RNA sequence: CAGCGAAGGAUUUGGUGGAUUACUAGCUAAUAGCAAUCUA
């Protein structure tokens, strides 16, 4: 019911919550948009600061969204909207009922897959302005060609195609023609994640039994297979400065490295998350960087970042391993307990369920602070239990 | 705090079964309730990390089914003293709730999963999972005969659920805390009651409005209900009884309770009541 | 080489000049479209040097057994439960609840013993009343309490007999010439036993006994016996049930602790030794379930102020076997001292040397050794003392070696004056001169 | 009769010794020249 | 002396990335 | 940061560049022979003649010294200067003074390569350029005077940081600083990587292979008391045990063979792993002390073997490999000899195989079990796969001698297990 | 010593990250381009 004392503002004290955040990059500054609920919000890369919140909660939740270098494409219930600086650009209804569940973009058009497995092409009208905007034709991946539709992705170099990665297959689909080019043969389990390797024409692939397939989309193969056994993948990323690692993402809250020229495993992040909220559900390499941004669904996200090599000679053999960088973060339990700090309406105590006291600023989202608990000393010297 | 860890009466209030640790390892007795009509063997959880969840009287070989925490349902007969059937599901998570209408056995998982099992034929008859309820740990047949459509689910917020559909068709304002007692008291009426706190609202099962708000005076443990709804006595945690005579007439929005018991013994040492029963 | 060709980008035309970014990619300055082949081509090469191709892609695809097991493995020990057998030098070791926190005791704490079978806790001590407790993780409760007047107490057991394992009596004892036995039935029956059948010379206090099993060997019929540990050499045997004095042994020397060794002989029968120890540390075994005759006579190598002896690894008096057929052959004995040197032997061995050599002389702790226990499956022996704080070592063994990690300098052990360990649980009760049972529980088990 | 088969194997365990912090530090000096399967059985005097 | 675990301060540089907008032509 | 911090990087950078006749005298007079009067006021001709002289008598000793001569000592190196060359010129001559390093790692006690290496101290700066190689190759030294004087001309390297109090000292590091050099994770890899070229180009040699596992096994037993530590050592020192095996040496294969032994006992590791060891020791098992080493560590890899599965019959693939390279009068003569290995669960694990995997040499598991003795469930194990032998196959005199043997031993023992799978007059009616 | 006392306790120190003002994104020749590039 709308009221006509108290007007909404805001939900503070929200980072993330497991939706697979998007980076983006203006120039050589990075962000990272990140969906809270209904809204999302960008952060800036180098310092973790909330840049934009979007300007309206979306009638239901975003489910997938993706930024390209100065416009977010969110999609929620039905219908897809493009925005910019949080101010909302566009609107793209598509003409089905299923609830759209994932979207890619590149070149003019923008794909948006649904949950009945059909796909909706959208195109740019003159190549020259700035988002997709115009329908163009509908895709279908029926049950002879693949299962439902897992990711859908547009690995580079390859003239106006999609990878289309299903739970047992790989199609590829030529989107102006609106032909299927190739289907790969079946995968003997399911997989869940993909992400495009810097590698020209290789897709990387997760299943739901431990396994990461490197994906050669034009011979047709499997490059290499890495094995981690009982282990669901949740994320891929790739390292593109001189370095070539890997990193999965475990659903029971791992980040793992691994070494792909010299076919090691550099090191393994445990409990980067929680695996009760998710485990790690969005981990990413900044490109060129040695940092990686990971986001998890206890309302965290964090960057690690990997410093230069002790060895002054050896270096690629001795992987010094990753470090922990800025994060922010909110409560992963909804909070029991409120209060204001001040009379000023700046900062105020929150205490949650996850038996954690935050102290959350109304003034700027960086000053936000959980309260420790670290004990004193006990006053006469002796000890506590 | 008490060591009965669980406990139940069968219907009638006959027998009590009751699940306490015994040097770190579960076990599961039953006693009767009036000599006048010891027993000194239990069932031994023979691990020590595998612990009861929950508890159901069957209704005519007399059986307990005992939801434990590695995704498994035992059915334990309780005149002999071996698990009879070991209900399994695909999975090790803990079962958060069971129960049965007839020979159909309804179950919640800690992965809000609900799974149906036969009696009848010991096997697994449905799996399924539900959107926009996510931290189940109370479900409850609603009654309509032999058919058993309609589970009720809490998760701090009931859910009447259609499982030809298996979907949502009402939406109950829960509570603040999670749900702990749920129970159907009329074909019209459902009582429910949460972790630590000390009230009980009776929702329309129909619309969706409360009827009444019940207020003991300390966090409610457990209730049991007298068969065609006339009385509610509910055991608090300061091991008190608190008896609501005729709930659901017209003390008007929230009612207290009509009659309270404590025990005493002839010192003053004040023993605590857990787990009454009325009819 | 490729496994499809789509036959669209062929016959497409692209521009070039038309964006700064495809500007570069031109072979003339004459270009303006190309072939969308050759387009591919020219920013796949642009891709190519915007990401560098590197080794992993091109260098290999899809006696290496041990690479290939530890590439996929990421834990590399045994898991849970394919040990069977405790790890060395790491215990697992978490605290309960204290066992005697919900009723507190009136005094230190002086024995200390499980039930063979209920998960009962018996305290008691000084303060002439003893104590059951429900022991469980949270909330260890008082089951019953009885307070005997003018007879503190300071030995108390749980009997419980072979033949019907119904009995569930507790014997108790302290500085009197009597000794307590109350009949477990959930008013209280107890009995007193103050008659030594003619010899009341050589007893002058029921203190220091032991309750044991002895077969009659004519009949399979076992009773429990008491041995009172007299004053010249004497251990005085006598009925559990009626108080008669069966037989007598009797060590040359000045007599300091005795324990309990069975070893079964056929179905159904087996044999009691009593197994006393000189302050000297020159040791009597004597068969029992004969008349009280000595069958082996040897010598602890060193140790001079001998205070204790157990033995453990198979049925002791502190793990009693619940059924005849499930009594063992104990395999550990430990004879410790008043210099806290804990000699062990192995008496899969040391039965037939007669100046027998101790696997290990543990030296850890350095004052008097008061209690020391073995765990019911013989994998851990706990030496305490009562004369300084904190002086109680888990030693494992085979391998005879202390547990490094427990206890800690922050353990609230007190000054251990009565030790116990669970015939099921796996599981430490620890009595100080506070009048505390501090409860722990071995994860192993 | 499982629980005596378990108390038979964990009987059958046999004292060994373990690795301490200073089990092999006295190696280095006689590491000088003498053959690698002499080292050998001089690391597996100590660990028997 | 044990060898020296400190961190570096991190500066992001200057990366170039593929824009897949070349990759989407259209026929006369 | 701050400016003198940069600065003292560009100085780290500029370290070798000689920019005035005072740092080219500081920096020229830090020789490996001489003193720094003497080695200031030498020439490149000069030093660069005595070295090609020893690089002659280098070479008639060892002839893969002729190509060093082709490149790295030719008379176009005397005006060769290092930082004038780009990067990639740079690592064309660094990898050929990491093969000059390596090959002449073992020649150190012998002054043509002491006279020799001077060149490439004073010429292209290899005690500050390439410095990590040369304290790593010439490690083993380290009592040595030609380690004291590469210590005192040496910068030192980050990751060899312990060694900082013992340069331009008189006394030499001792073994606890070596073993506190060696205790790290990263000179853990960086010393992994260092063997595993010496490995590739086949330059292990024993005196090295006796300071690298004695180093290693002095880590692992500093790092006893810690399991995460050790889990964290797991993967290097299996790693560069695999490599090690991997190789011809028989002196880096018992090398291999002293790391996994002591490593096994130190924790207990996995079954699936010890038995991929057990393969990957038996894959390359050429030599005769190697096979010496190899059944002791057999033998020890599956005692210090724990749990529910210890004494299985070893699969297939890997006991038909132990057969080809053990067969059963080299396991019979090493049972017979009188110093008693401790060979129980092995040979337990082995007759069991023999009896899942042979069915005819069980003649030969009668006299070897007859030789060393064994426990109560080993043999209740061996008793009860023979049980199961005679239930599957028509019972000859081979499994009734056995028989035979274990009722003049243990028959109650040969009863509980009849009795608890069988009867006792059925098996006699059986046999 | 007593007392306090959960698989340890105390002191000292180096590095990094986040706040220390109230959160509208990078670059440029800027009504737009670029960010793979400004140049023919």
């Amino acid at each position: 019911k709308n009221s006509k004392i108290f007007s909404p503002f805001r939900i503070i004290g929200n980072v993330s919550n497991g939706v697979p955040f998007a980076t983006g990059t203006l120039g050589s500054t990075f962000y990272i948009v990140t969906c809270v609920g209904k809204t999302f919000q960008i952060y800036d890369a180098n310092t973790l600061h909330l840049l934009f919140v979007s300007e309206k909660e979306t009638p239901s939740s975003i489910v997938a969204l993706s930024a390209h270098f100065h416009y977010v494409y969110a999609a929620y219930e039905n219908k897809v909207g493009i925005y910019k600086r949080g101010i909302e650009e566009h609107l793209l209804e598509l003409e089905t009922d299923a609830n759209v569940e994932h979207l890619c973009i590149f070149g003019d058009y923008l794909c948006a897959s649904t949950d009945d497995n059909s796909i909706f092409i959208y195109k740019k009208s003159d190549p020259q302005d700035k988002y997709p905007s115009e329908f163009y034709t509908k895709l279908t991946v029926t049950e002879i060609q693949g299962g439902e539709i897992v990711s859908l992705q547009h690995l580079a170099t390859y003239l106006n195609k999609l990878t289309v990665v299903t739970k047992s297959n790989v199609l590829l689909f030529n989107v102006r023609t609106g032909k299927l080019v190739f289907t790969s043969n079946e995968f003997p389990d399911q997989i869940t994640t993909a992400e495009p390797a810097p590698v020209l024409d290789i897709i990387a692939l997760g299943t739901v039994t431990g396994e990461v397939i490197m994906f050669n989309m034009r011979k047709g193969k499997r490059i290499r297979t890495i094995k981690i056994p009982q282990s669901r993948i949740s994320s891929l990323s790739f390292r593109t400065d001189g370095s070539s690692h890997l990193s999965v993402g475990t659903s029971s809250g791992d980040l793992i490295f691994y070494d792909l020229d010299r076919r090691s495993r550099i090191h393994v992040l445990k409990n980067i998350h929680r695996e009760s909220y998710g485990g790690v559900t969005q981990a990413t390499f900044l490109n060129g960087q040695p940092i990686i941004v990971t986001s998890g669904g206890d309302n965290s996200l964090k960057e690690y970042v990997f410093d230069p090599s002790l060895s002054q000679g050896s270096g690629d053999v001795v992987v010094q391993p990753p470090r922990y960088l800025r994060s922010r973060g909110g409560h992963s339990q909804p909070p029991s307990y409120i209060a204001f700090a001040d009379s000023q309406s700046h900062f105020m105590l929150s205490a949650s369920k996850d038996r954690s006291l935050w102290s959350f600023s109304l003034r700027k989202d960086a000053q936000s602070q959980e309260m420790s608990q670290r004990l004193h000393k006990k006053q006469d010297g002796g000890r506590v239990g | 705090d008490s060591p009965v860890l669980q406990s139940a009466y069968d219907p009638s209030g006959q027998y009590l079964c009751y699940v306490t640790v015994a040097l770190d390892k579960q076990r599961v007795g039953v006693q009767p309730t009036q000599r006048a009509t010891w027993n000194e063997n239990f069932l031994y959880l023979e691990d020590s990390k595998l612990k009861v969840t929950c508890l159901k009287w069957v209704n005519d070989t007399v059986a307990i089914i005992l939801g434990m925490n590695n995704g498994e349902i035992w059915l334990y007969s309780v005149l002999a003293n071996e698990v009879t059937y070991k209900f399994t599901t695909g999975n090790s998570y803990e079962i958060k709730d069971i129960d049965l209408m007839g020979n159909q056995l309804w179950c919640i998982d800690s992965s809000d999963a609900f799974y149906q099992f036969d009696l009848l034929q010991f096997k697994l008859l449905q799996h399924f999972r539900i959107n926009n309820c996510v931290q189940l740990n109370k479900l409850t047949i609603v009654p309509a005969g032999d058919s058993v459509a309609q589970l009720l689910v809490a998760s701090h917020s009931i859910s009447l659920i259609d499982i030809e559909e298996k979907k949502v068709v009402m939406t109950f304002p829960g509570h603040v805390s999670p749900v702990s007692t749920l129970q159907v008291i009329t074909n019209e009426f459902f009582i429910s009651g949460a972790e630590g706190d000390r009230f009980l609202n009776v929702y329309d099962i129909h619309s969706g409005m409360t009827k009444c708000v019940l207020v003991a005076e300390s966090d409610i443990k457990e209730l049991s209900h007298s068969g065609q709804a006339d009385s509610i006595a509910v055991t608090t945690e300061d091991g008190s009884l608190e008896i609501f005579v005729d709930p659901l007439v017209s003390g008007n929005k929230s009612k207290k309770s009509s009659k309270k018991i404590q025990i005493v013994s002839k010192d003053g040492r004040k023993v605590p009541i857990y787990n009454a029963f009325i009819n | 080489e490729a496994a499809w060709i789509d036959s669209d980008d062929e016959k497409i035309k692209v521009p070039i000049l038309v964006t700064n970014k495809t500007k570069k990619l031109r072979t003339s300055y004459n270009e303006s479209k190309i072939n969308g082949v050759h387009y591919i081509n020219r920013l796949r090469s642009q891709f190519e040097k915007i990401y560098p191709r590197p080794k992993w892609v091109d260098d290999e695809s899809d006696i290496n057994a041990l690479t290939k097991i530890l590439s996929t493995t990421y834990n590399y020990k045994d898991t849970l439960s394919n040990s069977k057998l405790l790890p060395p030098k790491k215990l697992d070791i978490v605290r309960l609840k204290d066992a005697n926190a919900s009723h507190p005791s009136h005094s230190a704490i002086q024995s200390l013993s499980f039930h063979p079978s209920k998960p009962l806790l018996l305290t008691g001590g000084y303060d002439k009343t003893l104590r059951i407790y429900h022991i469980d993780g949270k909330t260890n409760h008082l089951v019953t309490s009885l307070h005997l007047v003018g007879s503190p107490i300071q030995t108390c057991t749980f009997y419980t007999s072979l033949s019907n394992q119904n009995q569930q009596n507790i014997f108790t004892a302290g500085r009197r010439r009597y000794m307590h036995s109350w009949d477990l039935s959930l008013t209280a029956k107890i009995e007193k036993f103050s008659r030594l059948y003619g010899h009341e010379s050589t007893q002058r206090s029921f203190e220091n006994f032991k309750v044991a099993h002895l077969q009659n060997s004519q009949t399979n019929s076992v009773h429990g016996i008491v041995l009172l540990q007299g004053n010249n050499g004497w251990i005085n045997i006598l009925h559990s049930t009626s108080g008669l004095w069966l037989m007598g042994c009797k060590i040359e020397g000045v007599i300091t602790d005795f324990c309990i060794d069975y070893q079964p002989i056929s179905r159904g029968k087996f044999r009691t030794i009593l197994i006393a120890v000189n302050a000297y540390g020159e040791v009597w075994e004597f068969d029992l379930n004969k008349n009280g005759h000595v069958i082996r006579r040897w010598k602890d190598q060193g140790g001079v102020g001998i205070t204790k002896i157990q033995v453990g690894g198979g049925t002791t008096t502190t793990c009693p076997a619940l059924q005849i057929s499930k009594i063992k052959q104990n395999r550990w004995l430990a004879v410790g001292s008043e210099s806290g040197f804990v000699n062990l032997y192995d008496r899969n061995n040391a039965m037939t040397s007669s100046t027998p050599t101790p696997v290990a002389a543990l030296d850890q702790l350095t004052t008097t050794i008061s209690n020391l226990q073995f765990s019911p499956d013989g994998q851990i022996l706990c030496m305490a003392s009562r004369a300084v704080k904190d002086a109680l070592r888990l030693v494992h063994l085979p391998s005879c070696s202390v547990f490094s990690n427990w206890p800690t300098s922050g353990t609230p052990l007190g000054k251990v004056t009565s030790v116990a360990f669970s015939p099921s649980g796996g599981l430490l009760a620890v009595g100080n001169e506070q009048g505390k049972v501090r409860l722990w529980k071995l994860n192993h088990y | 009769d499982e629980e005596d088969i378990a108390l038979e194997f964990i009987n059958g365990e046999k004292k060994d010794k373990l690795v301490n912090m200073n089990s092999f530090t006295s190696m280095f000096d006689n590491i000088q020249n003498v053959q690698m399967d002499t080292f050998f059985d001089r690391v597996m005097k100590v660990l028997t | 002396p044990k060898v020296v675990r400190e961190a570096k301060k991190v500066e992001m540089t200057e990366a170039r990335a593929y824009n897949a907008d070349a990759d989407t032509a259209k026929a006369a | 940061s701050s400016l003198s911090d940069q600065l003292a990087q560009v100085a780290s950078n500029n370290a070798t560049v000689a920019l005035d006749r005072k740092r080219r005298q500081k920096l020229h007079s830090a020789s490996l022979i001489y003193n720094s009067k003497t080695a200031a006021t030498q020439d490149y001709d000069f030093i660069f003649e005595n070295a090609s002289k020893a690089l002659e008598e280098l070479s008639q000793i060892e002839p893969k010294f002729a190509i060093f001569s082709r490149t790295l000592f030719s008379e176009s190196s005397i005006s060769l200067d290092r930082n004038v060359q780009t990067k990639e010129e740079i690592k064309d001559l660094d990898n050929a003074i990491n093969a000059y390093l390596l090959l002449a790692s073992s020649k150190w006690y012998l002054a043509p390569t002491l006279h020799a290496t001077e060149w490439l101290v004073r010429r292209f700066q290899i005690h500050v350029k390439n410095t990590e190689m040369l304290l790593l190759s010439t490690l083993n030294y380290y009592q040595t005077p030609v380690f004291k004087r590469i210590l005192s001309i040496i910068k030192l390297p980050p990751l060899f940081n312990c060694l900082s109090n013992f340069v331009r000292s008189e006394k030499p590091p001792t073994a606890l600083t070596m073993i506190k050099l060696f205790n790290d994770m990263d000179f853990l890899k960086l010393y992994t990587s260092y063997l595993d070229q010496c490995i590739k180009h086949n330059a292990t040699y024993t005196n090295q292979l006796l300071f690298t596992t004695c180093c290693f096994i002095n880590v692992v037993a500093f790092n006893s008391n810690n399991d995460e530590k050790l889990n964290q050592l797991v993967p290097i020192l299996l790693e560069i045990s695999a490599k090690l095996l991997a190789s011809k040496s028989k002196d880096c294969q018992i090398a291999a063979h002293t790391i996994l032994v002591v490593f096994a006992t130190a924790l207990p590791l996995k079954k699936t792993i010890i038995l991929a060891a057990m393969e990957t020791i038996l894959s390359n098992l050429d030599a005769k002390e190697a096979k010496h080493s190899a059944l002791l560590t057999i033998c020890k890899l599956f005692q210090t073997l724990k749990g529910q599965g210890n004494v299985d019959q070893l699969p297939s693939k890997i006991f038909k490999l132990f057969d080809s390279k053990f067969d059963t009068v080299s396991i019979l003569t090493f049972l017979d000899k009188e110093d008693k290995p401790v060979c129980d669960k092995f040979i337990t694990s082995y007759t069991r195989s023999i009896a899942r995997y042979d069915r005819s040499k069980l003649n030969i598991i009668l006299s070897l079990l007859k030789k060393i003795r064994l426990e109560r469930y080993e043999v209740r194990l061996i008793i009860t796969d023979l049980i199961y032998l005679s239930e599957i196959l028509e019972d000859k005199s081979q499994l009734v001698e056995l028989f035979e043997y274990f009722i003049s031993i243990n028959e109650d023992l040969v009863l509980k297990c009849l009795k608890s799978l069988g009867l006792t007059g059925e098996l006699f009616e059986i046999r």
